[PDB]
């Protein structure tokens, strides 16, 4: 027992929620405990937005794709979308209404954060979270 | 998804919300607090999140923006009835060092002098 | 504004509720009532129970592909799996522990329901719902 | 997700569903139940359904074969405290024909004189 997820949805920001309960859902399979599963929920909602205001602009055209699997009691989240890119991922993850905070929460609440990015391709962002 | 209630004070700005706060539910909040702040004398800002039960970085983006409103006034930014995850995002970010947390409402009223 | 959501997943029996979740949650968005929810959240259970136990045989490796359009009020559902196949449509959707009300339901809760199917390719099925 | 209370009073075994009940959670129903009936004189079965918040048809595969083991001993089938929307799936089954549908627990027991 190894279960997979994959969820593809419109850039539309009603779908920020979509997104959190979805993964949530599928994570609970695990019984985590309430403060793991506001993690999650957290980051997904910040990989999520970015794609959506960030990679696409706003433009309900654009996919979001998420991929979870659950191996051995090991949480693998990835968020992708074909958007924009970013020119320089390290300037990017440095702390308009922006915070600047997306990655530094990412990754203080995964336990992993692989970032992959191109201008004009897309961005992938790649979480893990260890231990349920 | 989120429920916004709004009360001023004087000079404080007594923002009360219910519900999720991300950047779906963001602009609508922006929105309705800029516009309190232009048609009052509003030097201070409490926001109640007793009832919220989830923010993510888009929170503390609409909250930043607010401070840097009430920073011009001489005002102060008190937020209240923190949930230990919001908590955790305001250590985080070092915003616990410029924001003032208080228990509720009452309580950071009484630090503002208006209760 | 036409939203729309995609969602795979492992033949596995926990995910059947994954699924009626996540569905309604999507669905949600169009505020229906809570019969319209339970109809809808029990069609999806038809028809990924259908894929899982008939399509891939209960093969946890076989994956289950939803896909909901909302557009206009309306509610496209397809549910679709790559196993087996139906030989003959037609005497399945007829009336071991098996009630054989699986297509009548969906096909009474719904507003139409196409049924394609092609053995050792696998089977799609259609559902519409009008009137939010 | 499916919570079983079993109990038996006399030759009726009442079963007390809270939960959902789907495919995934029909087999530990099936396999307690079946194994009631083997070890103990049952001719009737109360299924309490007022904590069930979810049924699909597989809630009716799993009724139905029980429903056969019944009919094989000249017993009933009794299914009680049935949301409308259980009840919509036993209307277009003709299901609510072969197993009668009572208000609660009591009623059921009553109908069976075991109460
Ligand atoms: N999917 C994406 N597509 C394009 N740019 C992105 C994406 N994700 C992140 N970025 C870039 O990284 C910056 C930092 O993101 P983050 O830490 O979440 O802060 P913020 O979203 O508040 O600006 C963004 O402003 C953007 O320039
Ligand atoms: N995805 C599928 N793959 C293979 N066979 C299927 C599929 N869906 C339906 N069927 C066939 O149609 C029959 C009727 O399905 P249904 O009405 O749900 O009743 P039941 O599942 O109780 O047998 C199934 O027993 C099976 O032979
Ligand atoms: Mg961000
Ligand atoms: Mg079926």
């Amino acid at each position: 027992m190894r279960n997979e997820m994959h969820l593809q949805f419109s850039a539309r920001s009603e779908n920020e929620s979509f997104a959190r309960v979805t993964v949530a859902a599928f994570v609970a399979q695990l019984d985590p405990t309430m403060d793991e599963l506001t993690e999650i929920k957290t980051v997904v909602s910040e990989a999520v937005t970015n794609a959506i205001i960030h990679g696409y602009n706003n433009d309900p055209n654009g996919i979001v794709s998420i991929s979870v699997i659950i191996e051995d009691g090991v949480v693998h989240l990835t968020v992708r979308d074909e958007g924009v890119g970013i020119p320089d991922i390290e300037e990017a993850r440095q702390p308009l209404e922006r915070s600047g905070m997306g990655f530094t929460i990412m990754e203080n609440f995964m336990d992993e954060v692989i970032v992959e990015s191109e201008v004009n391709k897309g961005t992938t962002v790649y979480l893990k979270k260890h231990g349920i | 998804s989120l429920a916004i209630d709004l009360e001023v004070k004087q000079d404080v700005l007594i923002v009360r919300l219910s519900g999720e706060l991300d950047h779906h539910t963001a602009e609508e909040l922006r929105e309705q607090v800029t516009d309190v702040l232009e048609n009052r004398a509003i030097r201070h800002i409490v926001l109640n999140l007793g009832q919220l039960t989830f923010m993510d970085s888009s929170g503390l983006g609409v909250i930043l923006g607010r401070y840097k409103q009430i920073k011009n006034v001489g005002g102060q930014m008190v937020v209240c009835a923190v949930s230990p995850a919001v908590k955790r995002l305001f250590d985080m970010s070092g915003l616990f060092k410029i924001i003032r947390v208080e228990a509720d409402e009452q309580f950071a009223l009484q630090a503002l002098g208006v209760a």
